[PDB]
């Protein structure tokens, strides 16, 4: 029951760039603070111990700070190796690692392609119906879908999915996907998917009417 | 050369109990600290429990009473009794060795294993329904598959075989309200390819062994 | 006529006794007339005892409690500023990790001092410090000091620990008797005869160090102070509700013995 917050959750950085993490406790843990890099399916590697020594295989570009409650994570010279999750984790009392800070790939502002997917025949014949959003390979990550049918807004009846990072472009893609009964679906003519992203201009709307379909 | 190899691990129904275990090799087992640590799909690292070298045990409040770590030196193997196990215990769970100076300084969790995963749930094993995601058309165009109500993970999805791996997106898979897991993959392709080539997703579900080819149409 | 050394040595001894600070201060003196050299020596030789002095000394309630043990022993030797005399020699001259220091000093004549053709001056220095190193401090020509410093410990067949050890659970174990004793936490400290002599019975140091003087000086008057220290850590216990866990203060007392002997060149005397 000591809490470990990071901040920020999220940081974009090129490479070059003096990229810092910081790692807060909920009481004094003194300087007993490590630092862990994690990539996507791998395990762990210590970096720093006693909140500013450098662990053996570890470059020195890595660096740390801090004591009692406050504590800094450094690298003065980001490199291609370095884009990844870091946790920090405090051993003054037990172990209690914090929630991570993922360092990404920072590329000019992108806007997203919207498609929009009605459901399909099968789908239909056997009682749920999905409708589908798919914004793709867009930068950065915000970006907010609203479902309208007949222009009513959507409750909470739809979920969204994103991709890291493609390793060819940076960019990223969502889907979102809103299920309803065959009942409901067959109840309303016109389903819209409503877009907005910085790199649009203005809220892109595509949609379709089952009528014709 | 240093190593840790987790095993154990699968479908448990909640309330139920299952064991881990872990083999370590190319070092004196018997004089340093163990842990497991544990990461649910797309989270952070959790603590899970710890245990000295003399054999005292440590355990953070989220599984006191519910979990027992133990050590078998003369196996140079550490082990994880589950009990009363619960959906939120769902994740990978890894082995860690601490490594500590000759004077007992502490440097940290020093070599990991490569995890075992646990999935605790009330679903019952289950291939996917697989459903066309058609192309309408706004310069390239897009289609996919929409991955229906499976279980457990994984499920793999490739395009006309091998064939069509450029411009493909398979998202993280959802788990649905029903306790099931749903999906899509999608690709972009020229407008003009439409229609004279043919577009099939091949869905494979290891656990059920489902196999299942669908053809994309306007 | 006369053939051998033409060299006298003089030795006398002033000791003192300080109860507040635990310290049996023996200094032994010896002057070096060598008729054949311009200059005249002494050997300013500090033994005596700082005691350990390990003692619970702080007891917050049954839970926590905190131990006094002495962390460092200093000697320090310093010639004022305007003093015409020098520090011309010292031992240890460097740095000893070794458990046992000995050196036997001679005079080899030309105000030379080493640790045939030599003079006996009389002393053999010989200290033992098991756990502990003896670091040399910057020495000048008016100051010259050693440190005996904590450097590690076994305790109970359990891995060496030091000042920094530190264990997620336990914390610091240096002087921790048992992780899960039902005692009071005053009473769940190493008993001092399982540690170093040093941290009961205390250190006795046998430093040396060698001073000249110009015969031609007006003043032939050299005051000097000696200073014997001992620096105390603050090692605290409480239950964590599950077990002990321990914690080191570095350095949170320092206690010192000062005093200021006057040197008679022409008398060959020195005096408290």
């Amino acid at each position: 029951d000591i809490q470990m917050t990071q901040s920020p959750s999220t940081l974009s950085a090129s490479v070059g760039d003096r990229v810092t993490i910081t790692c807060r406790a909920s009481q004094s843990i003194s300087s007993w603070l490590a630092w862990y890099q994690q990539k996507p399916g791998k395990a762990p590697k210590l970096l720093i111990y006693k909140a500013s020594s450098l662990e053996s295989g570890v470059p020195s570009r890595f660096s740390g700070s801090g004591s009692g409650t406050e504590f800094t994570l450094t690298i003065s010279s980001l490199q291609p190796d370095d884009f990844a999750t870091y946790y920090c984790k405090q051993y003054a009392d037990y172990w209690t690692f914090g929630q991570g800070t993922k360092v990404e790939i920072k590329r000019t502002v992108a806007a997203p392609s919207v498609f929009i997917f009605p459901p399909s025949d099968e789908q239909l014949k056997s009682g749920t119906a999905s409708v589908v959003c798919l914004l793709n390979n867009f930068y950065p990550r915000e970006a907010k879908v609203q479902w309208k049918v007949d222009n009513a807004l959507q409750s909470g009846n739809s979920q969204e999915s994103v991709t890291e990072q493609d390793s060819k472009d940076s960019t990223y893609s969502l889907s979102s996907t809103l299920t309803l009964s065959k009942a409901d679906y067959e109840k309303h003519k016109v389903y819209a998917c409503e877009v907005t992203h910085q790199g649009l201009s203005s809220p892109v709307t595509k949609s379709f009417n089952r009528g014709e379909c | 050369e240093v190593q840790l190899v987790e095993s154990g691990g699968g479908l448990v129904q909640p309330g139920g109990s299952l064991r881990l275990s872990c083999a370590a090799s190319g070092f004196t087992f018997s004089s340093h600290d163990m842990h497991w640590v544990r990461q649910a799909t797309g989270k952070g690292l959790e603590w899970v429990s710890g245990i000295g070298t003399a054999g005292d045990t440590y355990y953070p409040d989220s599984v006191k009473g519910r979990f027992t770590i133990s050590r078998e030196n003369a196996k140079n193997s550490l082990y994880l009794q589950m009990n009363s196990l619960r959906a939120g215990d769902t994740a990978v769970y890894y082995c860690a060795r601490d490594r500590y100076s000759p004077t007992g300084h502490y440097y940290g969790m020093d070599v990991w294993g490569q995890g075992t995963t646990v999935t605790v749930s009330s679903a019952s094993t289950k291939g996917p329904s697989v459903f066309p995601l058609a192309p309408s058309s706004g310069g390239t165009a897009a289609l996919g598959c929409l991955v229906k109500d499976y279980f457990p993970e994984p499920v793999t999805v490739s395009w006309n075989s091998g064939a069509l791996t450029s411009g493909v997106h398979t998202f993280p898979a959802v788990l649905q309200s029903s306790g099931l897991y749903s999906l899509s993959s999608v690709v972009t392709v020229p407008s003009s390819s439409l229609g004279t080539q043919t577009y099939i997703c091949n869905v494979n579900h290891k656990p059920s062994n489902t196999k299942v080819d669908k053809r994309v149409e306007p | 006529t006369d053939i051998g050394s033409n060299t006298t040595v003089k030795t006398g001894d002033l000791v003192t006794y300080d109860k507040e600070n635990g310290m049996h201060k023996k200094v032994f003196y010896s002057f070096i007339d060598d008729k054949n050299h311009n200059k005249k020596l002494l050997v300013i030789r500090t033994k005596g005892t700082i005691a350990g002095q390990y003692r619970v000394y702080s007891e917050e309630g049954a839970n926590k409690s905190g131990l006094a043990w002495p962390s460092a022993f200093k000697v320090q030797l310093q010639l004022p500023d305007n003093e015409v005399a020098q520090i011309s020699d010292y031992y240890p001259r460097n740095s000893i990790d070794t458990k046992e220091y000995m050196s036997t000093l001679t005079y080899g004549f030309n105000g030379n001092v080493t640790g045939g053709a030599n003079v006996s001056i009389g002393h053999t220095l010989k200290y033992v410090q098991p756990d502990f190193k003896t670091i040399l401090e910057s020495p000048t020509d008016k100051k010259v000091g050693w440190k005996v410093i904590f450097n590690n410990m076994v305790n109970q067949n359990w891995g060496p620990y030091d000042r920094d050890s530190w264990n997620p659970v336990y914390g610091n174990q240096l002087f921790m008797k048992t992780r899960n004793g039902s005692m009071k936490a005053a009473d769940n400290f190493l008993d001092p005869n399982k540690a170093s002599s040093l941290l009961s019975s205390g250190f006795s140091p046998d430093f040396a160090t060698v001073i000249t003087m110009d015969r031609k000086a007006s003043k032939q008057q050299t005051n000097i102070d000696v200073i014997y220290e001992r620096v105390r850590d603050d090692y605290q216990l409480h239950w964590t509700s599950t077990n002990w866990k321990g914690t080191n203060t570095k350095d949170k007392w320092i206690d010192r013995s000062s005093e200021r002997y006057k040197i008679d060149w022409e008398k060959e005397e020195m005096t408290n």
